[PDB]
RNA sequence: AUUAUAAACCAGACCGUCUCCUCAUGGUCAAUCAAGACUAUGUAGGGAAUUUUUGGA
């Protein structure tokens, strides 16, 4: 159904997460929250290349995120469709 | 539930800070606690960003716009956790 | 000396199914006159095969007459029901209600059978009481299979029982050792039976599948309702039914 | 600055952390109370300021936060 | 009987044993040990005594600073064993049990040893079950099948499977523990309040309850059918009525299917089968074909034992009676009629030389001959059968020859293979209707009326029996297939 | 692609060494060694060499220590402590007792 | 509960998500709008309830411009995952 | 008298090994004349458009 159940999927993967704000941080996924609060243990900074301001383990609130990329390249999607069917077995 | 709304509620009568958007801090009296933050107050002191400080009787503040809001140091460990 | 018994027991009746190996009845002459039995090596063979060396297992067995001669009594059907064994004698659970399986098509309940270490031409008071008990006005004409284990040599000794028998079984029951004195060798009335791979058979178990309750004690209900499955019998000793040993092991042997 | 693998926010509760707002004010406070909205009530606040170069200070309270304007928090030094 | 060899002749096969050996690095010793020492009539007791000979325990030794342990718990180690202390087999089984009740240790020397027990036990005892499931041995396998369990998830049969779940909290596996109660039962029981009241624990309860429909357990069904005298097909039903979980039940339940005697001494025929999310719940079927014993199709039994267990869950093991009262089977296979040497039947004796000119050679086949008499000659009835490669269709177009001959007209040709029958049409049409003076040939298509039509109009109808059997069911009105005078009824 | 190299080119090269007992009998033959391997470990020690000892069985192995205990105790308990200990006595503390 | 939610599949395709979905299906170009003075670029392929969409092949186009200038950067990114919310105009180009 | 150390089978790619919050679910408890904290199911939902996480840059 929806697109955070896409990044429900990819545990511990690399990512530079572009904020609203702007800013670039190298740093592993792990699990994201159905309200798009990710964690991320390894960090480099940008305050308002762009200077190192020395944090390293940030924990997201999901509302700051503009654009997520390079953890994977792949296209893997569906689910619940599968699911709901398959427990269909006896009335 | 959520516990800082709980703890909000247990400092009912208590010098409460304050901390807006603009940066418009206060201090005064806590008067009343909600599951949304709404807050209403007492003798409180307004120390805007300004600078023209003033001393108002009663204010009322839309939880929605807070920042953060300051607490004493007593309700640390007891009574609110277990 | 109480648990030197049981495990050097255990160890022993890995030797059982070689008690088969030799097998012999001192044969006593045949008699159409009468209803002649029929039991398969193979079922004889797996009961010896669950038994203790030292003790009394026992199971009732079940069957009915073919059509080629209604006077025999093919044994199809052994049912291994719940029991607590004591050395030379058996607490048993009720005649078991199996109507409830298949392959349950007009079972006459054939008797019983068990096991002991003393080859009797006459059926003790431990015995001959307990099948009283089992058997009062249910079926007078059910038999038993005494089987003699030693080692080296199983041998079967069939046995009947009059209607005297079942009267002192219902009193004497509890105690009385002189009392099946008074009573006698008479009256194990020697019936007779034959030994076949011919025909072959299975059991009935408990639905629980636990049928010994030696170390299940508190469970067991002379009187109770058993569901009974058909099933591979399990060995006297086996993991089953010794569950207390485990435990004790588990809470640490190794202090 | 020494943190661990830390997998969780209830496994990261009562650590000394900075915390960041939507203006760009910087704080510091011991992490108490998880929540819903992430308002993280904090042990003791120093909120710091930067003109629009160089950072300033402050020592007003010992807070109760409100996630709406928070960007995201991170560990400084942990206690004991 | 690892291999297969011949000094002279020279030719090398693996056996299922060196299968075994290869796949479960035995040392070829203790394949040999192994082989003798496992006994259609070996026992539990004996089981642990095997496995302790397992010769990757040739340098294991009993030792003093060890033997206190060893003493206290070989009077209460519950695996009876034959060995006495000193005996290093003895010492290995003792600590084969420790591993499997769990009783990590105080004095190391003997842990490190259990170590060693720990990382290759699983590997033995899996060796031998295989071995015994090769033999056809059910009171190893079973039992074996138990060990192996048992080993994989570090508790005995007594500890209730509970245990095995991660999610389950400790006291209440205490409760079910000492309570005596056939498990089963627990399994059983339907509501969660129920199971609270007879977990000793009324807290908890309904998670108990979702932790035993997260259970395998199968009403499986299966009666057989004896194909012939010696065969026996069974048709299982195995119905999965358990909740799966990722977490728990894995990519996939695999479940040891044995087919066993009425002893059950013996397996009979065997499978793995993989019970996947997907099968759950789904009523679904498994059949295999067991020949039987000469004494066994004799006199056959009361039943069999089809015994599902499962590759991991404690007191699984579904087992029930593959019920036989009164299986009668067939008389000993009738015999095939006989070969006489008479090919001298060819494309000269039929009359008319315009069905000579279709058939692309001159004599027929051996058995072509030998059915020709009663096919082209006598209008009468004729059963051919046989063979796949010799033609059948060579038989029909005699047939279908010897019916236009009388001037009759109505043909039916029906195999049921469409895109055979297609082909079929194709290269008559073009070989036939020409030699008669104008005999319609005709492929049925689908729907009724056409066929119908076609009927009505065509001489030769190919029809998939379906679509004859549908066109033809309403003949009472239907008058064209009233009057069909004859039928090549192929396949 | 072979490359054959010997202790010529080691980091540490192996300053090898031996005893040469001249006993036979088991009961004073190990008392010898014994005596051998103090005789080493104190003329080790003294240069600051922190240093391994094997033998053959893991119940010989603590009987050793053992013996080397009951016998540095006589002349010196010093120089294998030697050091104040009032970090390191804390350190020892920590994980000996465990 | 399952009827409730799964009606409005058909939602997407119907109400002003229905170009947006048509595009995902056969991979068009897009221009992409942003809040800060932004324009971007690229093709679609993963579609959501709101607007929390992925692409492929994928053009930024904006300016840093200190002295009243404009100096349009470009740079190429690939299978992103842009919030919703800063999305406000999406539109199928021939 | 008394014995070195050491590696190991098996189910897996057609397949979601693993969730922070609210609502319901039955089983509990802690309780007052009809309401609160816990395990457990995912069968619900999370632009409830404003009090937070989907737009005041």
């Amino acid at each position: 159904m929806k697109l955070v159940n896409f990044l429900k999927k990819l545990r511990n993967e690399q990512v530079t997460i572009e904020l609203k704000n702007g800013t670039t941080v190298w740093g592993t996924l792990q699990s994201v929250s159905p309200q798009m609060n990710a964690i991320l243990t390894d960090v480099k900074l940008t305050l308002p290349s762009d200077n190192i301001a020395s944090l390293q383990y940030i924990n997201i609130r999901g509302n700051t995120i503009r654009q997520i990329i390079l953890p994977d390249s792949l296209n893997l999607d569906s689910l619940l469709v599968d699911q709901k069917q398959l427990n269909s077995l006896r009335r | 539930n959520g516990i800082p709304v709980k703890l909000l509620n247990e400092a009912q009568g208590h010098i409460v800070s304050l901390e807006l958007t603009t940066g418009a801090t206060y201090r005064g009296k806590l008067v009343e606690s909600e599951d949304s933050m709404n807050v209403q107050l007492r003798d409180v002191i307004a120390t805007e960003p300004q600078g023209a400080v003033t001393h108002m009787d009663q204010i009322f503040v839309r939880g929605s716009q807070i920042k953060f809001i300051v607490v004493p140091d007593l309700l640390k460990n007891a009574p609110l956790f277990k | 000396s109480s648990k030197n018994e049981w495990r050097k027991s255990a160890i022993a009746n890995t030797l059982l199914y070689l008690r088969l190996k030799n097998i012999y009845v001192s044969a006593d002459d045949f008699v159409e006159e009468q209803n002649v039995y029929v039991l398969p090596k193979n079922l004889l063979k797996k009961f010896i095969e669950i038994s203790d060396v030292k003790i009394q297992v026992a199971a009732f067995i079940y069957g009915m007459s073919a059509k080629d001669h209604p006077k025999v009594k093919e044994i199809k059907t052994v049912v291994l029901v719940p029991q607590l064994g004591h050395v030379g004698s058996v607490q048993i659970s009720n005649i078991p209600d199996i109507g409830d399986l298949p392959d349950t098509e007009g079972l006459e309940l054939l008797g019983w059978i068990h096991t002991q270490t003393e080859e009797l031409k006459f059926m003790a008071a431990s015995e001959v009481a307990t099948h009283s008990k089992l058997f009062a006005d249910k079926k007078r004409d059910c038999i038993d299979i005494s089987i003699f284990s030693t080692p080296g040599s199983v041998s079967l000794s069939a046995y009947n029982l009059t209607d005297e028998g079942y009267q002192w079984g219902e009193e004497n029951k509890d105690i009385m050792n002189v009392l099946s004195e008074g009573f006698e060798p008479t009256f194990s009335t020697h019936a007779q039976l034959l030994l076949s791979d011919r025909i072959t058979g299975n059991f009935i178990i408990p639905s629980g599948n636990v049928w010994n309750y030696t170390f299940m004690g508190t469970a067991f209900n002379q009187e109770g309702d058993y569901n009974f499955k058909y099933g591979i019998p399990l060995e006297f000793y086996n993991e089953m039914h010794r569950p207390v040993h485990f435990l004790q092991f588990s809470e640490l042997a190794g202090d | 600055i020494q943190v661990a693998h830390s997998s969780r926010l209830a496994n990261l509760i009562d650590y000394k952390l900075r915390v960041l707002t939507q203006d760009g004010r910087v704080y510091i406070g011991q992490l108490m109370a998880f929540d819903k909205h992430m308002n993280l009530v904090l042990n003791e606040c120093i909120e710091e300021r930067v003109p629009k170069i160089k950072v300033e200070k402050r020592v007003l309270g010992l807070t109760i936060l409100r996630g709406e304007q928070i960007l995201s928090t991170v560990v400084e030094d942990k206690p004991l | 009987e690892l291999v297969l060899y011949d000094a002279e002749n020279d030719v090398i096969e693996a056996t299922d044993l060196g299968n075994i050996a290869s796949s479960f690095y035995i040392n070829h010793a203790s394949m040999d040990v192994y082989n003798r020492e496992l006994d259609e009539h070996t026992t539990q007791i004996d089981l642990f005594r095997i496995f302790s000979m397992s010769e990757e325990f040739k340098y294991v030794s009993v030792r003093y600073e060890e033997k206190r342990e060893l003493k206290q718990l070989l009077e209460k180690a519950p695996i009876p064993i034959r060995e006495d202390i000193d005996d290093p087999l003895a010492k290995v089984n003792v600590l084969l049990q420790s591993y499997f009740s769990q009783l990590k240790f105080e004095g190391f020397a003997l842990n490190s040893d259990i170590v060693f027990i720990h990382q290759n036990a699983g590997r033995l005892l899996r060796a031998m079950f295989e071995i015994c499931l090769k033999r056809g041995w059910g009171h190893p396998t079973r039992m074996l099948l138990n060990l192996c369990k048992s080993a994989t998830t570090k508790m005995w049969p007594t500890n209730c499977p509970l245990r095995q779940f991660k999610t389950c909290p400790v006291e209440v596996i205490k409760r079910l523990e000492a309570s005596t109660v056939p498990w089963g039962d627990y399994l059983q029981l339907e509501t969660p309040a129920e199971v609270g009241r007879a977990i000793r624990s009324e807290k908890y309860g309904k998670q108990v309850y979702d932790l035993l429909k997260r259970f395998p357990k199968m009403s499986v069904t299966c009666n057989a059918q004896p194909i012939t005298r010696s065969v026996m097909r069974f048709n299982i039903e195995i119905i999965a009525d358990w909740i799966w979980d990722m977490n728990v039940h894995g990519s996939l339940e695999p479940f040891l299917l044995m087919l066993e005697d009425t002893d059950g001494d013996s397996i009979l025929y065997y499978d793995v089968l993989f019970i996947t999310p997907d099968i759950v719940g789904h009523e679904f079927t498994l059949s295999f074909t067991y020949e039987l014993k000469q004494h066994n199709q004799n006199n056959l039994p009361p039943n069999f034992f089809l015994t599902l267990i499962s590759e991991n869950w404690w007191h699984s093991e579904f087992e029930i009676p593959v019920s036989f009262n009164g299986f009668k089977l067939p008389k000993k296979f009738p015999p095939p009629t006989p070969l006489l040497e008479n090919i001298s039947i060819s494309t000269s004796e039929l009359g008319n030389d315009d069905f000579s000119e279709v058939f692309e050679f001159k004599t027929f086949n051996k058995i072509q001959s030998q059915v020709f008499e009663s096919l082209y000659n006598s209008n009468d009835s004729v059963f051919v059968g046989s063979g796949k490669g010799t033609g059948k269709t060579a038989m029909a177009e005699l047939a279908l020859l010897n019916h236009w001959r009388q001037n009759k007209g109505r043909a039916v040709y029906i195999n049921p293979s469409g895109e055979k029958i297609d082909f079929l049409l194709s290269d008559w049409n073009k070989r036939f209707s020409h030699l008669a003076g104008g005999k319609i040939i005709n492929k049925l298509g689908n729907d009724p009326s056409l066929n119908l039509k076609l009927l009505a109009k065509s001489h030769v109808l190919l029809a998939t029996p379906v679509q004859f059997e549908l066109l033809s069911r309403r003949w009472r009105q239907r008058k064209n297939i009233q009057s069909l005078e004859l039928m090549i009824y192929d396949d | 692609g072979l490359f054959y190299f010997d202790s010529s080119f080691r980091p540490c090269p192996l300053s090898q060494q031996f005893c040469g007992i001249k006993e036979r009998n088991s009961l004073k033959k190990l008392k010898a060694m014994n005596d051998a391997c103090y005789e080493k470990v104190l003329e080790s020690i003294n240069e600051g060499n922190q240093i391994i000892v094997f033998v053959h069985s893991r119940k010989e192995t603590s009987r050793t220590a053992t013996w080397l205990k009951n016998k540095f105790a006589e002349e010196n308990i010093t120089h294998k402590l030697t050091k104040n200990d009032a970090g390191s006595k804390q350190i020892l503390k920590t994980e000996a007792a465990n | 509960r399952a009827e409730l939610e799964e009606l409005e599949e058909f939602e997407f395709k119907h109400g002003p998500m229905s170009l947006i979905n048509d595009a995902m299906v056969t991979r068009t170009p897009v221009i992409i709008s942003l809040r800060n003075n932004h324009k971007i670029i690229a093709r679609v392929k993963a579609f959501d309830r709101h607007c929390n969409m992925v692409l492929e092949n994928v053009k930024e186009l904006w300016t840093e411009k200190k002295g009243k200038n404009v100096i349009n950067r470009e740079r190429f990114i690939s299978k992103l995952f842009l919030r919703g919310d800063s999305v406000i105009v999406v539109l199928k180009t021939p």
